[PDB]
DNA sequence: TAACTTGAAAGTATTTCGATTTCTTGGCTTTATATATCTTGTGGAAAGCGTGCTAACTTCGGCAGCACATATACTAA
DNA sequence: TTAGTATATGTGCTGCCGAAGTTAGCACGCTTTCCACAAGATATATAAAGCCAAGAAATCGAAATACTTTCAAGTTA
RNA sequence: UGCU
């Protein structure tokens, strides 16, 4: 009932949190949730993608400098959450959100944002470095996500007349995913 | 249940926001702790002018709130010399009490 | 008191977290002469699960009944030879197999 | 007054090695239909402390109690 | 029988603190059980893809040696 | 809360 009435406002809530807070488990609360949407049929709203990419980047601390995260790591908010927005979209036109969970693509074009606002300093950071210094639990598949989306921005550099040329690879299109 | 219950799942976090909004609006504080009911402690700011807002600013009530015609609080002691203004008093059934 | 029994967590972001949806079954999976005594133990009692559990006290009943509607659903002709071979019940000659199993295993976890 | 053969002195390069990532496995989730049965998941209706201040006038205005006085009935001479 | 004395007789006095009631003129503004009815928890395809954790292979990172350069001091001249 |  908390979901639906934070659905029918257009609000992003992940069910993830529904549950951690409401003390039940992903599958029996899924299975109630079926049962229940059966037996009213209700409208169901669609969880909107933009909303969702702004309240999982506001949760991220790289916006003010505190003591654990130096300087470096630290960016802009809105020009990081623009280039998480852009490839979100990107991700749900190129037929990477449907199907899969949207919140590890979220994750992935996040730290893509993220490297490539300063790919010099961060080719050596990885996901799993990036979630700890963010304090973010790790999805499993954003890891495949982020494989995935390299490759989408690898056949965009294909395309692309330099780039092609240049012949860069998923650790090296980073730098120019913004050109993309 | 066996589940082990924290508080995280009932830490109120509108308790406080509600309540100081409250005090702050209606102006009537209720302490029960210390059975204290005060009312008029906040007032709406008045924007007549920026005298109007800076004398506003700097007022002072008392604790007898016009309770009785009394005239010994509402009188001009020397003891307030150099603390408070002699001559700045509303004209009004609030002359001396502010 | 607790005396410096337990050490403190620094999990559960208050930001947000997700879901995970699997947590405890974790199979693990099978082997060439496994699945051979395991067409062997079919072939010799037929359907019945509690029995081929009962029989195998290292792999779980669930995993064997998920093996054995994986066999129906891919390979039919082999449950159809199964069942049309017959061998009667034996026991002590089982667990001898058994303990060959327990060294095989022991071996390949050397290995 | 140069020229070539010295020496330990750099980068500098490549080759393997620790390690983390990427790639494979199952197996469960979910969709409908009904088929059928044990104890234990609930619905729902009952019912067996603790303060402060007076806000001050007026003029009650009664009764509490009390309590003083005494008129009378009992008792000693 | 009569004067002196004790009692209650209602009466009338005092304070007793409290009781009702007052204060002038506009515009703004929880527990036990008990209980009964229906809902866990159960086999079973079943196509489908996404997910979440062991293993096996791969390549990145870089550290300990192998080449070349470079001086600088010393040789045949 | 201001006004007389
Ligand atoms: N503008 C305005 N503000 C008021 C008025 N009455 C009350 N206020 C606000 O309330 C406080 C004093 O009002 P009070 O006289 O206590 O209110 P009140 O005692 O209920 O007055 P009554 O309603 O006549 O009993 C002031 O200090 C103001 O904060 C009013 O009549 N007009």
């Amino acid at each position: 009932c908390v979901l639906i009435t934070c659905r029918q406002h257009n609000w992003p809530l992940t069910m993830g949190a529904i549950c951690t807070l409401l003390y039940a488990d992903l599958d029996v609360f899924s299975s109630t949730y079926m049962q229940i949407v059966k037996l009213l049929g209700l409208d169901v709203p669609s969880l909107c993608l933009a909303e969702l990419v702004k309240t999982y980047c506001s949760s991220f601390k790289l916006f003010q400098a505190s003591p654990s995260v130096p300087a470096k790591y630290v960016e802009d908010k809105e020009k990081m959450l623009s280039r998480t927005m852009q490839l979100v979209e990107l991700a749900n036109e190129t037929w990477l959100v449907t199907g899969r969970h949207p919140l590890p693509v979220i994750t992935a074009a996040t730290f893509l944002a993220w490297q490539s606002l300063q790919p010099a300093d961060r080719l050596s950071c990885s996901l799993a470095r990036f979630c700890k210094l963010a304090n973010v639990d790790l999805p499993y598949p954003a890891s495949s996500r982020l494989q995935e989306l390299l490759a989408v921005l690898l056949r965009m550099a294909e395309q692309l007349a330099w780039l092609r040329v240049l012949r860069l690879d998923k650790r090296s299109v980073v730098k120019h995913i913004g050109d993309l | 249940r066996a589940a082990q219950f924290d508080v995280v799942k009932h830490m109120r976090q509108d308790q406080i926001t509600n309540g100081m909004v409250n005090a702050i609006s209606t102006g009537n504080w209720s302490l029960k702790r210390f059975k204290m009911d005060r009312q008029g402690v906040t007032q709406v700011l008045s924007r007549l002018s920026y005298i109007s807002a800076l004398g506003m600013m700097t007022r002072i009530s008392s604790q007898f709130e016009k309770t009785r015609k009394v005239s010994g609080p509402r009188s001009l002691q020397p003891s307030q010399w150099g603390m408070l203004c002699p001559s700045d008093t509303p004209e009004g059934e609030a002359c001396g009490l502010v | 008191c607790v005396v410096e029994e337990n050490d403190p967590i620094f999990e559960r972001g208050s930001t947000t977290t997700y879901s995970s949806f699997r947590k405890n079954y974790y199979s693990k999976p099978w082997s060439n002469k496994e699945t051979d005594m395991f067409f062997l133990a079919i072939s010799m009692v037929g359907t019945d699960f509690s029995m081929i559990g009962q029989l195998f006290p290292h792999r779980a009943r669930i995993e064997i009944k998920n093996k054995f509607k994986r066999e129906e659903k891919t390979n039919g002709w082999r449950i159809d030879k199964a069942f049309q071979e017959k061998r009667p019940f034996d026991f002590d000659f089982f667990a001898h197999l058994l303990q060959k199993v327990l060294a095989e295993e022991e071996k390949r976890k050397q290995k």
